[PDB]
DNA sequence: CGGAACAGTTGCGACTTAGACGTGGTTGTGGGAGCTGCTATACTCTCC
RNA sequence: CCCUCGA
């Protein structure tokens, strides 16, 4: 059963399964507090 | 599947937006002056003010919990309420 | 020297070769197609000047094709003739203003004609607003600008397959016969040895039960086709014979559950293929199946669809393809080669253009309109009917707006600079309808095919996931009429190289023998050599005799797109790091002010002109009147023209598209000279970046791996500085309590932070505004249960009676700083049209100055980049002998293995060409220098050259030139004959102790920035649904700790990191306030509590009818659910009852 | 063996072969399959709704 | 820092309405788009 | 989700 666009539609199952499912996606990982992120440059003059 | 983009865009025209940790931690804190001014208040006041400034009673039902007349809930509501002003500004 | 457009700067060519044909407009794949389909006069001229087969635009063909509409009785007509467009209903600008689409109203001639009375009534219907393509070859739709990629599809026609793939070991031949629009049918010989049918994916029958179902005998199939021993074996193994119970059975397969019937089946199938309604071969399908079949040698054009003699030749084709025949001979058919297919085939693979994407659209909703028309032809009364009663134009207008809003071919151009705008324009798509999947896309269908040679670039392609998915027409490719990709070549006549010019297609250029560009021709016509490597049948590349030679390419770059031969010294770079430095391109941000390249191919001014962000004089005449704002030209005629320059504007990327007049009042121009620069163009040649001076060194570890250290002299004279414009939107609606406003008052906040808003509660123009600022204050009603206990008191008390409000003004996001440039206000107390709900609507513009930055990435053209480890103050940067510092350090490390050393090149011939050269002539031309040309034997200083690709300078002639290298004022040589400097350690003041390469690169700023880039969140906004911070920069999201994250830290055996990640970090709900609640208070951090995304999962799993319980020691489940007390209870607390 | 595999898995008590056919269908709550306003006035729904 | 007496406000509760909005009926023809350009592997079904 | 792009 297809929506706009011929896009078939996402079932109960699809929620569980697949690379976006809630297994993989939501429940093994997760977006966090307390992070950042930028470009990285190196650091020459750092201590290990 | 919905975009983390709309559900932000929905919020930005909510009622209420979406709180971060930090928000619901502060507001949940305790309010030092108000809690101290209502301290200063006698207790039937404290009482009365609270159930119909903060609970929303009626002037009915807050006698009935109080065991007063309908008219002393008047004369404490208006006195504590005064009595608030002058205390909090 | 691209002596061709006047008044462009003189560049001098290292070229030997000479180009016998000029580029053509690089948007000719855009505005030709369109111009067909508007039937637009140029169309005509060109159509004429090709012949004339009586041409029709392509509105006039989808008209003429409806025409005559009848009623099913056929006692009345209406046709539709002559098409005509009025003008534009808004400027350009206009439209991408006011959020308009541009458009012109089109007109058609619609002639109903009664077959009883006679009566004709003849009256001109308005169709509706069409959109247009600009003089740019785009379209404005709902203010937003827009490309239509060309489209890469099958050609109709008929295609044979063979897969030795079967367990077998043994070989199996199939086909497929394709139309433009209609059924699909297939024949497969059987890995059991039967020959198959598909019909519309349909399961397969023997061959022979349609063929009798199409009045065949099955003795006239042996007849025919008795020659193929496993036709025989097949008719056999057919499990009925006759018309009637063949017909039956293939009603059958169609529809699943019906009743067959006979004169049913029989229209049936008549309508499902030969009928040209519900099935339709294009004429490039005809000629195709006439071509492979040989059918039609007297060339009729007289009808295009199926034929059961195409039925028959197919499947006879079919036969003696399995069988191993090379060649078949057919009833009036001559002389057809057996043999398989080339899918990838550029002669088999055809362009869909956008005026062909258009036109089909307009079929459909052409014929929508058809069907209204019938339906109202039975309902309304003779005599009471004009056309204009019986034409419904909404399905038209509705039929071209869903294209340029649902499909994947109508795309939000990219303009960072106008190389990208360009090129994206010159696309050429496999994906989309009609096309193939990403999922089904092999890896054969990404690769270099031998057919793209002077069509589609091999060079240009994403290296993402969309590699050889997408490509680039080359420089002098047209798209033929039929969809076919045609490449100019020059006629070899008796081994000589002619000056005729011939296009050829793919198909034409197999048959005949081609020889590369870069082979040496003397004066005269003869090759140079008896030997000559050359393309000649399927891809295959032999020395050959030059005897025998057909066609010669008509120059290099002829394989190459716009992007790729804009590369100098190519032809040195490995073509990983050539796919990288043509995409990095495209990638350059509008600096501030441009520069043109010392080292160019010749290609960078016929870009700039043809993208068509430069402003061009379209008649020659002289400057009267000269300003920011606008260039008037007074024409010879008395009649002036006048250019407005675009100021400031915001591209599509927010970038800063921003025009300045290069001409002076009195100045004299001529037609097609440059008026005007634009973002990325000096003096009309595309300027994509900066000459800086650049030594090729490892410096304190600064440039390790890729880094680059820069010059601050770069920061302070702002020569890497560009404008990036952000496009806040904000708009009051209605909600569920009631109606937002914009309002200056806003609660609770003082009035010095306000002090930037004007009366409206709006920020003024010209303010300077930082993250958290408010652009634009707004007010959402907020319910009673809403506020807090002690909020709720003050205002009880205070007699505050104002309406409960949130504040929802729009501010600067994070990272961000600028001034504000511009606003734009839309409401509805005005006629203002808003979408439904919608009472104001709220744009500001801000514009900042970025400098350059640690973090920036910065690359060159020939695939080299990397990010800018360090800025040093000027003083402690390498410097020359005289003084001057190097801009640029980048590490020796990384230029050998990856095998581009046209950036060693063209850093030899930058310097060349900054300090100019003088050759020594006196004792005579030297050998070296012996085939340069004459204007390259000296150069002045900043001289501007161009190498172009595959005609490049030399190496023995760069070398030579290194030698004559001009001094400095003092006289003083500063880089030997090897291209190597001493260089003075700024820091110590101590020489380095050896050469060191030294010259000048062109280096672009690429549109990856820190400023867009660096995030960082402590808490803030989560989903609603799963419960888990949002994402992204814009959201103010968290970082995803995703699956090989958390092997990561199992690895390391590291449990409470890795649940503290999973859950008060991220879903655990009374643990993440409990947490932060902790830190500020100094106290221990709470253990975690149970993540919400387990909750979740236990409810969707009981959605499937799963019933899951979690269950304790005792064996009993466990209800999860919180205690609502606990927050009441802190509450009253609070407040001390 | 196959089907003793099925039906020796049915064997046991607590579980019935009758939930392989459903007379009424539960229905997930709203929070996770929601329903937002977009900017213009349209909404967008989880396909589950 | 009570208990009546007395005088200003929401606020629930009816009812008229004018228009969106869904209903009557419903009678010549008239059967969709889209595709199929993925590879490789295990295993039940199902034709024989 | 899709388009397009970065490592």
């Amino acid at each position: 059963v297809t929506g706009p666009g011929n896009r078939p539609l996402k079932s109960l199952s699809d929620l569980l399964k697949g690379k976006q499912g809630r297994f993989r996606q939501n429940l093994l990982g997760k977006r966090v507090d307390y992070s950042g992120r930028s470009v990285i440059v190196v650091g020459p003059q750092l201590k290990l | 599947q919905i975009t983390d983009w709309q559900l932000a865009s929905n919020a930005e025209h909510s009622s209420t937006g979406l709180r971060s940790a930090e928000v619901e931690a502060l507001e949940a804190l305790p309010d030092t002056e108000i809690k101290e001014a209502l301290q200063a208040l006698p207790e039937e006041f404290r009482m009365a003010v609270y159930y119909a400034d903060v609970e929303g009673f009626p002037y009915k039902e807050i006698a009935e919990i109080m065991d007063t007349p309908i008219g002393t809930v008047m004369s404490r509501l208006h006195r504590g309420r005064r009595q608030l002003r002058g205390l909090l500004a | 020297s691209n002596n061709s457009v006047p008044g462009a700067p003189n560049r001098v060519s290292f070229a030997k070769l000479r180009e016998p044909l000029e580029v053509p407009g690089l948007l000719d794949v855009q505005t030709d197609s369109f111009e067909w389909l508007i039937g637009s006069p140029r169309w005509r001229e060109s159509a004429a000047e090709r012949g004339d087969v009586n041409p029709v635009g392509g509105l006039e063909e989808v008209l003429y094709e409806l025409s005559p509409i009848e009623d099913f009785s056929g006692s009345m007509s209406l046709s539709f003739s002559d098409p005509r467009f009025d003008d534009v209903k808004a400027p350009v600008d206009e439209c991408k203003d006011k959020d308009m689409t541009y458009a012109a109203p089109l007109f058609v001639t619609a002639e109903f004609i009664n077959n009883n009375t006679g009566e004709i009534k003849s009256q001109t219907v308005f169709m509706g607003d069409f959109p247009m393509m600009t003089e740019k070859g785009t379209f404005i739709i709902n203010g937003t600008e827009r490309v239509v990629v060309s489209q890469l599809v099958r050609s109709p026609g008929v295609y044979f397959d063979e897969t030795i793939d079967k367990s077998t070991d043994k070989t199996l031949h199939s086909v497929k016969v394709i139309p433009s629009r209609g059924a699909w049918l297939e024949f497969d010989v059987d890995k059991r040895d039967t020959v198959g049918v598909r019909i519309d994916r349909k399961r397969r029958q023997p061959v022979t039960v349609l063929l009798k179902a199409l009045g065949w005998t099955s003795e006239q199939i042996v007849e025919r086709f008795g020659f193929s021993e496993i036709m025989r074996s097949t008719l056999e193994k057919d499990n009925t014979v006759g018309t009637d119970e063949a017909l039956l059975d293939i009603y059958r397969k169609l529809r699943p559950g019906e009743p067959p019937t006979k004169e049913s089946a029989q229209t049936l199938l008549e309508n499902l293929f030969f009928k040209e309604k519900r099935y339709d071969l294009a004429r490039v399908g005809r000629y195709k199946v006439n071509k492979k079949l040989g059918l039609h040698v007297g060339e009729p054009i007289t009808s295009s669809t199926l034929t059961e003699e195409d039925v028959v030749a197919t499947i006879e084709y079919l036969v003696r393809l399995h069988e191993g025949q090379t060649t078949m001979t057919v009833p009036g058919g001559v002389e057809v080669p057996v043999e398989t297919d080339d899918i990838d085939h550029f002669g088999n693979r055809r362009l869909r253009t956008v005026g062909e994407l258009i036109q089909n659209q307009i079929r459909v909703g052409m014929s929508r309109m058809e069907r209204v028309v019938r339906e109202r032809m039975t309902t309304q009364d003779v005599e009471a009917i004009t056309p204009q009663t019986l034409i419904n134009i909404r399905p038209v207008v509705a039929a071209i707006k869903e294209f340029f809003g649902t499909s994947q071919l109508s795309q939000f151009m990219d303009q960072n600079n106008p190389l990208s705008g360009l090129t994206h324009k010159r696309r050429l798509s496999a994906l989309g309808p009609g096309g193939l999947s990403r999922e089904r896309a092999g890896l054969e269908v990404r690769d270099v095919h031998p057919s793209h040679y002077g069509r589609m670039c091999p060079i240009e392609t994403p290296e993402g996931p969309n590699i050889g998915l997408i490509g680039s027409l080359s420089v002098y490719a047209r798209v033929n009429p039929f969809g076919f990709i045609e490449t100019p070549y020059r006629k070899v006549v008796d081994g000589v190289v002619s000056d005729e010019i011939v296009y050829l297609t793919a198909d034409e250029e197999d048959r005949h023998v081609v020889a590369q560009a870069n082979s040496p021709i003397d004066a005269d016509g003869r090759f140079v050599e008896p030997r000559v490597l050359v393309r000649r049948k399927a891809g295959e590349v032999e020395y050959v005799p030059s005897s025998e030679v057909d066609y010669m390419d008509v120059s290099p770059r002829q394989m190459v797109s716009v992007a790729t031969a804009m590369i100098p010294f190519l032809e040195h770079d490995d073509a990983n790091r050539a796919l990288m430095g043509a995409n990095m391109q495209r990638q350059a941000v509008p600096l501030v002010r441009s520069e043109a390249p010392l080292v160019g191919t010749g290609m960078e001014l016929r870009a700039a002109i043809d993208a068509g962000d430069v402003v061009v004089a379209e008649e020659s005449g002289v400057i009267e009147e000269v300003s920011a704002d606008y260039i008037t030209v007074m024409h010879d005629n008395g009649t002036r023209r006048t250019y407005r320059m675009r100021k400031f504007a915001r591209s599509n990327h927010g970038t800063c598209a921003n025009q300045c007049p290069i001409v002076d009042a009195g100045d004299r121009v001529e037609a097609g000279q440059v008026i005007a620069d634009g973002p990325c163009t000096d003096d009309g040649e595309m300027a994509l970046g900066k000459n800086l001076l650049v030594a090729i060194m490892p410096w304190e570890g600064h440039n390790y791996e890729d880094a680059i250290i820069l010059s601050n002299r770069l920061v302070e004279e702002d020569v890497l500085t560009s404008i990036h414009i952000e496009e806040h939107e904000i708009d009051a609606r209605d909600t569920k309590l009631g109606a937002e406003e914009i309002t200056r008052d806003i609660p609770n906040i003082s009035d010095e932070v306000l002090a930037d808003l004007d009366e409206r509660g709006i920020v003024r123009i010209g303010a300077e505004v930082r993250d958290g600022d408010i652009l634009v204050g707004k007010v959402t009603p907020k319910g009673e249960t809403e506020l807090t206990p002690e909020e709720r008191l003050l205002r009880a008390i205070f007699g505050e009676k104002a309406r409960e409000v949130r504040d929802t003004s729009l501010k600067v996001p994070h990272g961000e700083s600028g001034k504000v440039i511009g606003i734009r206000v839309f409401s509805r107390e005005d006629e203002d049209e808003l979408p439904a709900g919608v009472n104001e609507l709220v744009r500001v513009y801000v514009a900042q100055k970025r400098k350059i930055s640690d973090g920036d990435k910065l690359a060159g053209r020939h695939g080299n980049k990397g990010v800018i480890g360090k800025i040093l103050p000027v003083e402690d940067m390498p410097f020359l002998a005289d003084g001057t510092p190097v801009d640029i350090i980048l590490n020796t490390h990384g230029v050998p293995r990856r095998m581009n050393i046209g950036q060693i090149l063209e850093t030899h011939l930058g310097w060349c060409a900054h300090s100019g050269w003088k050759v020594d002539a006196a004792k005579g031309v030297p050998d070296w220098a012996a085939r340069l040309p004459d204007e390259l034997l000296e150069a002045q200083p900043n001289a501007i050259v161009s190498t172009p690709v595959f005609d490049g300078a030399q190496e023995a002639e760069l070398q030579g030139l290194l030698s004559c290298t001009l001094p400095n004022r003092d006289g003083d040589v500063l880089v030997d004959a090897d291209g190597k400097a001493m260089l003075f350690d700024g820091r110590s003041g101590e020489p380095f102790p050896y050469p060191v390469t030294v010259g000048y690169m062109y280096i672009m700023k690429l549109h990856h920035l820190v400023d867009d880039k660096i995030h960082a969140r402590s808490t803030g906004p989560y989903s609603m649904i799963t419960q888990q911070p949002l994402g992204g920069k814009a959201q103010f999201g968290g970082q995803r700790f995703g699956e090989m994250e958390c092997w990561a830290m199992q690895a390391y055996g590291a449990a409470y990191t890795l649940q503290e990640l999973l859950t008060i970090k991220s879903d655990d709900t009374v643990g993440r306030v409990k947490v932060y609640e902790a830190i500020v208070k100094g106290e221990n951090i709470p253990e975690p509590g149970i993540p919400e995304s387990f909750k979740v999962l236990l409810k969707e799993l009981q959605s499937l009818c799963l019933n899951v319980e979690v269950l304790s020691s005792d064996g009993a489940a466990i209800e999860l659910r919180e205690g609502e007390d606990e927050d009441l209870e802190r509450a009253a607390a609070n407040l001390g009852i | 063996l196959k089907r003793l595999k099925v039906v020796a898995a049915f064997q046991q008590s607590g579980n019935s072969p009758m939930g392989m056919v459903l007379d009424a269908v539960p229905v997930i709550p709203p929070e996770l399959r929601p329903m937002v306003q977009l900017d213009g006035g349209r909404f967008a729904t989880s396909d589950l709704n």
